[PDB]
């Protein structure tokens, strides 16, 4: 399966941004548990959400996860300068994971 | 608190064989998984397969089941991943990465990744 992800999108402080996340073989489902994590420079990632919807410890509530039509899909409500980073998105396939490609958010 | 250290740069022979490691601390080792996963340049991410350290089970991308071999060490909660028959498609970014799977499935904690080369003795 390819995961498909925008290639980068650019946002203003203080607004809200929506990544999205694609499944070649049909729509993303709760059953694909949907992971996003972020990647910041220096090679530092953090895992954000799993589950579609369910965000790990410490991280901040601006960031909430669900499904969008066919697609799952990362809010990030009032971004900050610090979110600038690349954010993957991830979805289980019965067995195995897939990441998309990638989504570098620039912050304005 | 929690903290996963893997080891440093690597720079291997082709056709040989590399043993990572992932150093965790701050947390019960046994209560989370520990997956695997490979970056290298315009390739995205590559997810290799996890591990139970309660138990030692695995769950293996296909791509990567002749590839990778996963263990743990409880003693030193430890988690390694050896990577054989190496090639230059194995020189990547190498990161271990801890997993809630309860209720759900989600990464938290990610270690600073360890690089591999594969180089050819000249
Ligand atoms: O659902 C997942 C999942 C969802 C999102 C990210 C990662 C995983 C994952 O890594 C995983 C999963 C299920 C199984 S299960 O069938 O064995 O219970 C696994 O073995 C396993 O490794
Ligand atoms: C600790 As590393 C930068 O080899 O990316
Ligand atoms: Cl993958
Ligand atoms: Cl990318
Ligand atoms: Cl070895
Ligand atoms: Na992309
Ligand atoms: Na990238």
């Amino acid at each position: 399966a390819v995961v498909t992800q925008e290639s980068a999108l650019t946002t203003s402080p203080g607004e809200t941004v929506t990544l999205t996340c694609r499944s070649s073989t049909g729509a993303v489902t709760t059953s694909n548990y949907a992971n996003w994590v972020q990647e910041k420079p220096d090679h530092l990632f953090t895992g954000l959400i799993g589950g579609t919807n369910n965000r790990a410890p410490g991280v901040p509530a601006r960031f909430s996860g669900s499904l969008i039509g066919n697609k799952a899909a990362l809010t990030i409500t009032g971004a900050q300068t610090e979110d600038e980073a690349i954010y993957f998105c991830a979805l289980w396939y019965s067995n195995h994971l897939v990441f998309g490609g990638g989504t570098k958010l620039t912050v304005l | 608190e929690v903290q996963l250290q893997q080891s440093g740069a690597e720079l291997v022979k082709p056709g040989a064989s590399v043993k990572l490691s992932c150093k965790a601390s701050g947390y019960t080792f046994t209560s989370y998984w520990m997956h695997w996963v490979k970056q290298r340049p315009g390739r995205g991410l590559e997810w290799i397969g996890r591990i139970d350290p309660n138990g030692g089970g695995t769950k293996y991308n296909e791509k990567f089941k002749s590839k990778a071999t996963l263990t743990v060490d409880k003693p030193s909660s430890t988690a390694y991943m050896q990577l054989s028959s190496l090639t230059s498609e194995d020189s990547a970014v190498y990161y271990c990465a801890r997993m809630w799977y309860y209720g759900t499935y989600y990464f938290d904690y990610w270690g600073q990744g360890t690089t591999l080369t594969v180089s050819s003795a000249a």
